[PDB]
Formats: C-alpha cells, structure tokens, sequence
C-alpha cells in the first residue's frame, strides 16, 4: 500500500504530537484539511505471510463506512515500517467520561449510548469483521455522538517481552472466559480465541461500566483475575453483590453468559435495549 | 522482639555504614554481572564509587504520569524504617530516567531458588532454620509496620556466606502494587486459594505461600500438580488449569517416608485451604518443628558455601 490506492484523495499528511503508546505501535495526531490519527507499527516478523494478512485486513477495512464506526482512511506499508490512518475523534473516551464527577448518566442516556455502540458493532459484524478489542477506552463520546475505534487490530503480527505475561487489569475485565483460560506465557495474542460472542461479552463489560462507572473487579493480582474470569465465578458474584434493575441486569447476564453460545447477537441486543424504562 | 546482641551489632554496623555512604545517584555506581530479572525488573551487582562497598541495585522501568511516580518513591522510603536481621539491608530509593532504583544489601548466595537449582534438593535440617527465619521476618513485618509480604517464594529468600537469611521484595508500596506489580503472571503460582478467588486475604495467604515454597525446596520440584507415583521414586500445563487446581484440589503434602512428622505436620498446617484454620504466625512459632530446629546445632554458612562454591 502506497496510500494512493485508497479512495480518500491525499496529497500529503503531516505528523503531529504523539498521544499514547501501546502494544501496537505509537499513535500520533496529524493533519491530512482535517485532523487524523496515525498509528505507527513495525513488523518484526518480516515473513511475507504476516504482510499478506496485513494487506487482507487493511483492504477489508476499506469497505467499511458507518456513523458509529471510526472512518478508516488509509494504510501504507514500507516494510518493516507501517502506518494506519483513521479519522481523529474529538471529545472524550467513554472510559474517562463515565468516571467524571460532573457527568450525569441516567436510565435514558445509558441506553442511548449503548444503542449507538450496538449499531456500530452490528455493522462491523455484518461485514464479518470482529473487533477483538471492544472496551470503554475504544469508544469516543463527543456531545451526542458515539464512535468505536481500534477495531480489527489484534489480528496483526508486528513487534510488541519474555516468557512471562503482563496483562493490564482494565483489559482483562473485558475478556470472556474462553480467552483468559488460554493465556499462558509464550502464547501470543494472535493465537487467542477472539470472536463475535467474545465481542458481545466485552459489550457486557462496557454496559456494566455504564451502570456503575467502574470496573466490575477491583484491581488485584492478574492471576486472581484470570481464575475468577475463566472460572465464571467472578461474574456470578458480581451479578450477586450489588444490583441495578431487573431488566438492566438481564442484558448483563446475557452478555456475560459463561457458555459463549448462549450469548445474544447484536441485532437481538438492540431489541433488548429497546424494551427498557 | 528477642533481638540477639550479635544481631544488634551487625544491625548497628550497617545503619552507621548507611550514613557513611550518604546520598545517591546513578553514576556513583558501576556494573559487575547479571544477577537476574523478574516481575518487570532487573537487578545487578554494583559498586558505589564514594564507598567501595558492593551493593545490589534493582531497576524497574515505568513510564507513567509523574504524580504517582513520586507517591511511589515516598511510599518506598519507608524501607528506611524497616530493619531486622531477617529483612534485606535497605539503603536508598530514587527516581532516575523514569526507572526506579532500589539499592540494597548484596547477598552472597542469591535466592533459595538459585541455591535450589544447583543444590537439587534442600535437606530438612536446614529448611527448619529457613522456616524460623521467614516466620520471624513476617511477624516483624506485621507487628512493627502493619504490612503483609504478598509475594513469598524461594526466589525471594536470600542467603549469604555469613549465614543469615532474609526476605526481599516485600509489598511496601501500595501504589507500585496497583500500578505495576499486579499485572504480571508467571509460569508458576504461589498464591493462596483465598487470594485467587479475590476475597479479603491476610498474612494467612503468606503462610500458604511459605508452605508451598517449603514443599518445593524439600522435594526439588514445584509441587502442583503432585508428582506421579513413579516420578516420586526418581527424586506442559497452562496457567489457568494451575490456578483451578490450586482452588479446587487437595493441597500438596510432603512424602511420608522421608521427613519427620513434625515437618510433615508443619507444612500440612501451612497448606490448609481455609485461612481461618490455617496456622497463624503465633501458632507456627511454637510448633514442634520450630522448637526442634531453633534449639538444634546446624552450621548454615558451611553448608551454603560447600553447596555453591564460595568462601
Ligand atoms: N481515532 C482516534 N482519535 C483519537 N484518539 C485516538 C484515536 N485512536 C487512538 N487514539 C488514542 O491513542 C492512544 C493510545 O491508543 P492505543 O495504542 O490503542 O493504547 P490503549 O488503547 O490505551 N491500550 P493498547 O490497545 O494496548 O495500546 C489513546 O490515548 C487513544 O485515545
Ligand atoms: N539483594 C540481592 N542479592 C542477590 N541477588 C538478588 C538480590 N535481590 C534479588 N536477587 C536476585 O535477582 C533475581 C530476580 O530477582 P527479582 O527481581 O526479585 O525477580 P523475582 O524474585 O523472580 N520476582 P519478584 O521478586 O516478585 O520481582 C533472583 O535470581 C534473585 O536471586
Ligand atoms: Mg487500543
Ligand atoms: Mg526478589
């Protein structure tokens, strides 16, 4: 990809200040005239199978456009150096948004934000793209509008170590039991069983955050979280411990369902969110 | 606190040697060789240049917002108040390059994990003494500063050729625990069954960790899953099934043919799943195995230096 193969007309785009690092390259702010987000990756693997899948997923993301999904614009690959360019999201992460004192969530606003997220995920699923990293920090809220970011990105195989693991707590809260059981040192993220059902479980966690403005499990040693999540015990005890409303809690129990196959689709979840207060 | 005079005079010697070295910064030090790495950090034998002393420096690498970085350094300076013949000599803590460094005693023989791999197995005679040392350290810690250790395992028991035993890397800072230390999971687990299910835990969890460690050192193998019957005469599993074993299966036990009742019973009491019924430290201190080994006569330093090849 030499960036001229994309439908967004581009003469030149300039890097601006960085705005965070992570397992997948460094994210800068930039100017396409419009602001954009530019993610810089480098490919250790250097095997052309990895670049083949990268090409596959990046042209798959071209086919997407939806008002609740961040606009994928471009990607260029001068291997080992690669760049992914999406539209820049003004406003605040839903994560820092529910955690604000001044913010006023209510039985209506939560359902509305949730329905936005559900429409976005439903689109992504229809085109057969799995997010694999839906979480509160990957949803943006600017006035009325809600946008999902950072989708499909876990499928790639660039530089990220040791034969131990380091797992942030915020992330593991969004992980379904199928996944955390497979975690073990020396296992890469690409071999884990992400899926549509795991995505609706992660939606369960973001809805709980909409209710309680916090994690469902208080910060603790990661081994503890792995056991509590993959045993299903921890999520049963949270459903026990402080409750919300019956119809509210039904969606949570459905999304967090231990057996993945009993988890609802996103189309169904739209209906469930409709028949509410 | 039953502070011996031998002990108080090597405690005095290193607190007054502590102000002789004074204060601290990166280029005062100089590398020697690779001590090791774990849980997000590497530690190296170092020479401080103002003071010819050889120390051990712990560097761990944490880019985060500076406010909590300084909360961490100020919470960690309490290590200056923590001083017992059974807790590593602490000297200083500082921020440099966004890499926290802790300067501590160098321990000639390293960790009982290191000791163990070369030694293969650790005799019972000697595990008595290390057990006494650990209960003393944990009680000192619980009574004097009201903390718990939270990370007891053989790689955190340190030995020297002068024959002392002390514990390193105890959980002194809450901020460093919540912001970094929690996120790591290794290939083995020493966590109690009540910590794994996320209830409130206590020093009881540390009793459990110590019991599992004593089994590992006594038989030379990480004890769960229990060795198979033929594997026992001679002397591939993911992390979740390990944790699920720890929570849902009987605990390890020492083999009945080889070690005394007193040892078998000590460890059996450390490894009871219900922390209410697990021995506390008051009870462990007066246990038969302890009364025996405390009054025994073992020359530890000799065993250590002929074990590893020091002098
Ligand atoms: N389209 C975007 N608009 C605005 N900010 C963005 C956009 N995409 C990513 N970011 C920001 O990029 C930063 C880092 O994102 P990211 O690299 O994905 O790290 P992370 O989500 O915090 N955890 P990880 O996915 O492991 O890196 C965060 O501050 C995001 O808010
Ligand atoms: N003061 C010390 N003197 C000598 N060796 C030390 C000292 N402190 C640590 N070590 C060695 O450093 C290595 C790893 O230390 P460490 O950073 O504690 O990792 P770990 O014990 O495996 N996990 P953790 O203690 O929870 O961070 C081990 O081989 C120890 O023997
Ligand atoms: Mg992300
Ligand atoms: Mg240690």
């Amino acid at each position: 990809v030499y960036l001229q193969e994309w439908d967004i007309p581009f003469e030149q785009v300039e890097l601006g200040e960085p705005i965070g690092q992570g397992r997948w390259g460094r994210v800068h702010r930039g100017r396409w005239h419009g602001e954009v987000a530019i993610r810089l990756l480098e490919m250790d693997g250097h095997n052309q199978d990895h670049l083949k899948l990268f090409k596959k997923e990046v042209m798959n993301y071209r086919q997407t456009r939806h008002e609740n999904v961040v606009l994928f614009m471009g990607a260029c690959m001068n291997p080992p150096h690669l760049a992914i360019i999406t539209s820049f999201c003004k406003g605040r992460t839903l994560h820092s948004f529910v955690r604000d004192p001044k913010t006023s969530l209510d039985i209506n606003k939560t359902r509305q934000i949730a329905q936005e997220i559900i429409k976005g995920m439903g689109y992504l699923h229809a085109k057969g793209i799995v997010h694999k990293d839906l979480k509160s920090k990957n949803v943006f809220y600017d006035n009325g509008k809600v946008v999902i970011t950072d989708f499909g990105l876990f499928g790639i195989s660039g530089v990220v170590r040791e034969n131990q693991l380091k797992l942030s707590h915020d992330w593991l809260c969004y992980l379904a039991p199928e996944i955390v059981r497979e975690m073990t040192p020396g296992k890469d993220e690409d071999q884990l069983p992400f899926s549509k059902a795991a995505d609706v479980y992660a939606f369960g966690t973001v809805w709980y955050e909409l209710q309680a403005r916090d994690w469902p499990l208080k910060n603790q040693a990661a081994e503890a979280s792995i056991w509590q999540i993959g045993s299903g015990e921890g999520m049963k005890r949270v459903l026990t411990s402080v409750s919300l409303g019956k119809e509210v809690s039904e969606i949570l129990s459905a999304c967090w369902a231990f057996d993945l196959q009993e988890r609802p689709s996103f189309s169904l979840l739209m209906d469930m969110l409709e028949k509410l207060p | 606190l039953e502070l011996d005079e031998q002990q108080r005079k090597r405690l005095e010697a290193f607190l007054t040697q502590k102000q002789k070295v004074g204060e601290l910064k990166d280029d005062d030090f100089e590398k020697i060789s690779e001590l090791g790495a774990g849980n997000g950090g590497v530690v190296f034998k170092v020479s401080h240049k103002p003071s010819g002393l050889v120390m051990a420096r712990k560097l761990i690498h944490l880019e985060i917002k500076p406010a909590i970085r300084n909360q961490i350094i100020r919470e960690l300076q309490v290590l200056h108040e923590c001083n017992s013949p059974y807790i590593v000599g602490f000297y200083g803590a500082f921020y440099s390059d966004g890499e926290i460094s802790i300067c501590m005693e160098h321990m000639d023989g390293g960790s009982l994990d290191q000791v163990l791999k070369k030694a293969g197995r650790i005799p019972e005679q000697i595990l008595g003494k290390v057990s006494i040392a650990v209960i003393k350290g944990l009680t000192y810690l619980r009574e004097k500063h009201k903390i718990m250790h939270r990370d007891v395992k053989p790689s955190n028991i340190l030995v020297n050729s002068r024959g002392e035993i002390k514990l390193c890397d105890f959980g002194v800072s809450g901020q460093l625990i919540d912001s970094m230390a929690n996120s790591f999971v290794g290939t083995r687990s020493y966590m109690s069954p009540e910590r794994l299910q996320g209830t409130h835990y206590s020093v009881q969890s540390d009793i459990w960790s110590m019991g599992l460690s004593l089994v590992e050192m006594a038989v030379g193998r990480y004890p769960i899953p229990p060795p198979d019957a033929k594997e026992l005469e001679l002397m591939p599993m993911a992390i979740f099934e390990l944790l699920d074993y720890i929570v849902n299966e009987p605990p390890p036990k020492l083999p009945s043919a080889v070690f005394s009742l007193e040892f078998q019973d000590f460890v059996n009491k450390c490894l009871i799943k219900n922390p209410a019924e697990r021995a506390d430290l008051k009870q462990l201190m007066v246990h038969a195995f302890i009364k025996r080994s405390d009054a025994e006569e073992v020359d530890f330093a000799g065993w250590l230096c002929s074990t590893i090849g020091l002098n």
